[PDB]
């Protein structure tokens, strides 16, 4: 089934090798705004005060 | 020979794709992200030390409420501790102590186990009788068990060492789909925050995005030089990061399908064995065979933390849904949440 | 009534013995309190036995200041006559139960080698803390009746806090001192002998009679006979040599050179108690790697 | 899941009994134990607790020293042993089951009744209203009220609420003020305040009629509240 | 304890129950021989379990001992990613067939199974988790062999081979041939034993073996090495 077998990797290429395809800079731009609009909610970047964290003691 | 020509044809198509993603390649993220402000140095301390294991700990979930969490180790055992208190909820015994995967039902009703044995079990955690028992015995893999990560209350998806993936229906306990197509070993799995579409890296060096509602791959990316250990989605499910044994953290791209950009260091040369991302996307941290873990600023690459706490490698690694606390879970039988 | 002439030699070395000796093994006591305490925290039945003799040895340390201030300004006794009681009672309650302790664990370890699968109780948590138990309690009761018998007086003006082979009544002392050496030195000196003696016979006859471990066990296993009998002997020998010349009628002179020996033969235990720390917790496999364990996780 | 006890009968002043219960259907030993015990027309009273492992123990301020609450787990038995009884331990025993961990149902199960008849500060808790007639297909309401505060350090508030049916053990509905417990239709819904609590049922049926007790499970004592009987 | 509801300190029970439980376990479980059995595609790995897919486990018990066996041939995955959950087993079992020195596998060409077995001992001995793990190596079929080394000598399976062609000056290069290939004799050496068939003699070696890893595993827990 050597030659059944070297032939679903064609028709695989060809599923893969026909997608739509933005430009490195939109997704980084994308990427970077996404991560500077949840800043303030990520509270392993900016601590939270000692009174309002579950784990102070 | 028919051989030959579908080989040239295979190998055409490969350069065709290659070009394709090079000629959508103008910038490099490394190149736009230049003039933002570091984050800093990122100082985090121990504030819970959960002990009673007594062997190592191969695998560890947290709760969808951040405050309960799962952990396996191979003296034999399921732990569900309540970090909160440090109190032990739940101990579960388990049939095979051969264990390295751990899953919690997003419902919090059920937990998923599996290892060398070949079987994903499936504990039920709200009797009728104060016990905890054993609800399903998913078999049909081929190889040891790897990763769960549970879709409902009735679907699960598994990722086994016999190059293949399965997503099972629990209740009738047979297979729904199989997902075929890597050509070594899989450990890994993580699927998107919408749960219709999952990532798996192997062990032939490269990752695949397989579509679960069709049962067909979608893109492949590769780029490491040796076995993938770890994945994880970016918060908003368009990139993911992967991890693997050549001290080297990568960070693809869905829509521009290519990578991104890549996390290493000259002085580390250890193995990957978790990746996990912060909140917000900016974090990115990774635990080593140095038994400690790394803190990599996401888009610009550069270190900002170590977390060392830990006498021997660490082996599993997550983040609470809100984001407070960082669990890491190492083979001295010792997890520590670090905030 | 040949006055005792020995005043440079307790005034001018035995400070200084005993300075060095407190301040080399006060640190490494507390070190390894610490190291066993943090480091090594799931205690097995051989941790427990180490960190009580530790804390023996702790406790023994901290009575020598008290000594060196008593020998250094001259002879007189200055913090009170129940101290002069506390100290004295001390230095033999915790001298006593470092010998029992080490008894203990060649107990242990004779179980444990000599019978590698035929005792599954020495390996459990609660029998080390059953014998240390009980280690304590026949100290305390070996010593109080020498709280009982001390003496703290105004020899010719002074304030002298006398040891126990020069107190007043005698008699009793003799006899006291012959039944507690008796019970508590000469029995675990045959113990000990035993065991560590058909260890090495066992450790030569076997499978395999070249390693790398099983000539190193052997070597160390001589050592500690050495230290035992080397630091402790000569010690109760002499106690018992003196006390018994005290009551006879000798020169003035032969009671100087004993009262000499005995004064020179006291600080071999505490050169015992720096070898029990660098024999017991120093050539150890996993007291090494804890040690490098906190450093690595410092230096990272 | 079951809970059958024996014992009870007719007792002189004076004198000795014994109240058993046989537990078949769940893992006994994992449950602390209740014996809890209703007047023959008053409310519930809390009578004795025993932990599981029987670790802890706690008896009622009236019964204290001549009541004795006693486990046997290889054999799935509670024992209560009763000495001197005056002619107020004339009641209908119960035998309760609570597990305590984090998202537990506490007081989930209450066995049958078994009845004892002799022929001859703590928290108070106010239910005002004693009756109320009320008609099916309608809302209403009932309201508790605690001398102390039972909103703890922690967030939790230990609020309990049962309904007893004409001639049946109560039924758990609500646990710790706001949680629903498993088997309960949705219409029941309760909250409240630190001090003031209410209990609502959106739509009434024809079996929604008994008497609702309110416990609180701040301080062992387990103060209960007076009932509020709804009728047709 | 002091600022701890009613609801609380029953949890802090429950917890301490728990850990009990735990330790008790773990006592237990500590007291376990635990043997990993390895061989080839057909060495004796089946007629040893006589004496009494993924992990197959065996349980028995010799005098007082619970013995578990371990055994993996049907995990045809890749060995380097679990082959280091096994590193803490009391001993390894190696399992060699010496009538494999004239046999070619399913390859072919130049194969030749006594050397495929020589690899694999190679690669388990030299591993960075079975650094301080006692091996037992057996070698079975023991009969056959005799005859075959009575017509065919051994000619195809060491080239440089050179002797007198008997059982016992070929057994005894054979099996320094395999306790070769460990460059760690200074903290290991080999339990080497030519299996008789009488059923006794390879359980009481194999008790001896594990006594003496045993013994030199309770003289490092005890501050004597
Ligand atoms: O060594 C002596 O002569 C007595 C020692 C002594 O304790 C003293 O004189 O106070
Ligand atoms: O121990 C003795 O017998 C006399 C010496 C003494 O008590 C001491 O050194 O403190």
């Amino acid at each position: 089934a050597s030659i059944a077998q070297a032939r679903k990797l064609v028709e695989q290429l060809k599923m893969e090798a026909n997608i739509d395809r933005i430009k490195v800079s939109k997704a980084a731009a994308d990427l970077m705004a996404y991560c500077e609009a949840h800043a303030k909610e990520d509270p392993l970047l900016t601590p939270v005060p000692a009174s309002e964290n579950p784990f102070r003691e | 020979s028919e051989l030959d020509q579908l080989r040239q044809e295979a190998e055409q198509l490969k350069n065709q794709i290659r070009d394709a993603r090079k000629a959508c390649a103008d910038a490099t993220l490394s190149q736009i992200t230049n003039n933002i402000d570091p984050v800093g140095r990122i100082q985090m301390r121990t504030r819970r030390t959960l002990r009673g294991h007594l062997a190592k700990i191969y695998a560890m979930h947290w709760g969808t409420d951040s405050r309960l969490l799962v952990s396996a180790s191979q003296d034999g055992k399921l732990i569900i501790w309540d970090s909160y208190t440090t109190n032990k909820v739940h101990a579960i015994p388990l049939r095979s102590s051969w264990v390295m995967t751990c899953a919690y039902a997003p419902s919090g009703n059920y937990v998923a186990c599996g290892g060398l044995d070949n079987i994903c079990s499936i504990y039920n955690l709200k009797t009728r009788e104060g016990n905890v028992r054993v609800s399903r015995e998913l078999a049909g893999h081929t190889g040891y068990l790897s990763c769960c990560r549970f879709l409902d209350d009735n679907q699960i998806v598994t990722s086994s060492g016999d190059t293949t993936c399965a997503l099972w229906d629990i209740e009738t306990g047979q297979q729904t789909t199989t997902f075929t197509g890597h050509t070594g070993d899989v450990m890994s799995l993580s699927l998107a925050p919408d749960t219709r579409l999952f990532v798996s890296g192997a062990c032939d060096a490269s990752a695949k995005l397989w579509d679960v509602r069709e049962g067909m791959c979608r893109q492949t990316f590769t780029g490491h030089e040796s076995d993938i250990n770890a994945i994880c989605f970016f918060p908003n499910g368009n990139a993911f990061a992967t991890g693997s044994d050549d001290a080297t953290c990568r960070l693809f791209d869905l829509r521009a399908d290519q990578e991104l950009m890549t996390y290493s260091h000259d002085n580390i040369i250890c193995g990957i064995t978790s990746v996990s991302f912060s909140k917000s996307g900016r974090l990115l941290l990774a635990g080593y065979d140095d038994f400690n873990c790394n803190v990599w600023d996401a888009l610009k690459a550069d270190r900002a933390g170590v977390l060392a706490g830990h006498d021997n490698r660490v082996s599993c690694l997550g983040v609470t849904d809100d984001g407070m606390a960082v669990a890491t879970g190492s083979w001295d039988s010792f997890l520590k949440i670090w905030n | 009534n040949c006055t005792d002439e020995n005043i440079p030699l307790k005034m001018h070395y035995l400070p200084v013995i005993y300075g060095i000796i407190f301040l080399v093994g006060f640190p490494g006591n507390a070190v390894v309190i610490s190291t066993y305490i943090f480091k090594m925290r799931p205690w097995k039945s051989s941790t427990i036995i180490m960190l009580n003799l530790a804390c023996t040895d702790l406790l023994y340390l901290t009575s020598l200041p008290f000594l060196i201030h008593y020998y250094a300004s001259g002879e007189n006794w200055i913090f009170g006559d129940f101290m002069c009681k506390f100290i004295r009672f001390s230095f033999h309650f915790n001298l006593y139960s470092s010998i029992l302790f080490l008894t203990c664990f060649s107990i242990f370890r004779y179980c444990v080698i000599i019978h590698p699968m035929s005792c599954f109780s020495i390996h459990k948590t609660r029998c080390a803390v059953v014998a240390c138990a009980v280690v304590w309690i026949i100290s305390l009761v070996a010593v109080i009746p020498m709280t009982f018998l001390i003496t703290s007086t105004n020899r010719t003006n002074r304030s002298a806090c006398l040891d126990l082979t020069s107190s007043d009544e005698l008699n009793t002392i003799k006899w006291y001192n012959l039944i507690l050496t008796a019970t508590t030195f000469c029995l675990p000196l045959v113990i000990v002998t035993l065991c560590y003696t058909t260890i090495i016979h066992t450790l030569t006859h076997g499978l395999q009679t070249d390693s790398c471990l099983k000539q190193k066990a052997r070597r160390l296993t001589i050592l500690l006979l050495l230290a035992f009998y080397v630091c402790f002997l000569p010690f109760h020998i002499l106690r018992v040599i003196r006390i018994e010349s005290r009551l006879l009628s000798i020169s003035c002179s032969i009671e100087n050179q004993i009262h000499e020996a005995y004064i020179v033969s006291r600080p071999l235990a505490a050169l015992n108690t720096f070898g029990n720390l660098l024999l017991y917790v120093v050539v150890s496999d996993n007291f090494q790697q804890a040690v490098c364990s906190t450093v690595r996780c410092k230096v990272s | 899941v079951q809970l059958v006890e024996s014992g009870g009968g007719l007792v002189q002043p004076g004198g000795s009994r014994k109240l058993s219960c046989s537990a078949s259907g769940f893992a006994f030993s994992s449950f602390g134990m209740h014996w809890v015990r209703q007047a023959p027309e008053k409310g519930l009273e809390w009578v004795a607790y025993i932990s599981s492992g029987s670790g802890t123990i706690y008896y009622a301020d009236t019964v204290k020293g001549r009541f004795t609450i006693s486990r046997d787990d290889p054999k799935n038995t509670l024992f209560l042993q009763m000495t001197s009884l005056r002619s107020e331990d004339t009641a209908m025993y119960y035998c309760v089951r609570s597990i305590y961990y984090y998202g537990s149902s506490p007081f989930d199960f209450w066995g049958q009744g078994t009845t004892l008849t002799v022929s001859s500060s703590d928290i108070v808790m106010t239910q005002a209203t004693s009756s109320v007639p009320v008609t099916p297909g309608e809302s209403v309401s009932i309201s508790c009220r605690s001398s102390k505060s039972l909103l703890h350090s922690n967030g939790n508030t230990y609020l309990y609420w049962f309904l007893q049916r004409p001639g049946q053990s109560p039924q758990l509905l609500i646990y710790r003020m706001s949680n629903l417990a498993s088997g309960v239709p949705d219409r029941f819904s309760g909250s409240g305040s630190g001090t003031a609590f209410t209990l609502t049922i959106s739509r009434l049926e024809a079996e929604d009629v008994g008497v609702y007790y309110c416990m609180q499970h701040l301080e062992y004592p387990l103060t209960f509240g007076a009932g509020t009987k709804l009728e047709l | 304890g002091c600022t701890l509801s009613a609801e609380d300190k029953a949890a802090v029970e429950r917890s301490k129950m728990i850990d009990r439980n735990l330790r008790e376990d773990g006592e237990k479980a500590a007291r376990e021989v635990k043997l990993l059995l390895l061989g080839a595609g057909e060495s004796g790995k089946s007629t040893i379990v006589k004496q009494m897919t993924g992990i197959v486990e065996t349980h028995f018990t010799f005098k007082d001992l619970h013995f578990k066996m371990f055994d993996v041939g049907a995990q045809r995955s890749e060995r380097k990613k679990w082959i280091h959950c096994f590193e803490g087993v009391t001993a390894i079992i190696f399992c060699v067939a010496l009538s494999d020195y004239d046999l070619v596998l399913a390859e072919d060409e130049e194969m030749n199974r006594m050397h495929e077995s020589m690899k694999l001992f190679d690669s388990i001995c030299n591993n960075k988790w079975f650094t301080d793990t006692s091996i037992i190596l057996f070698l079975n079929k023991k009969d056959l062999f005799e005859e075959k080394i009575k017509k065919s000598p051994l000619t195809i399976c060491y080239p440089e081979y050179a002797g007198s062609n008997t059982y016992e000056e070929a057994a005894a290069y054979i099996q320094c041939q395999f306790e070769d290939l460990n460059k760690r004799k200074d903290t290991k050496e080999i339990y080497t034993h030519f299996t008789c068939s009488t059923d006794t003699e390879n359980i009481r070696f194999v008790f001896a073996a594990v006594k003496d890893t045993i013994l030199q595993l309770n003289l490092k827990e005890y501050n004597l090495v």
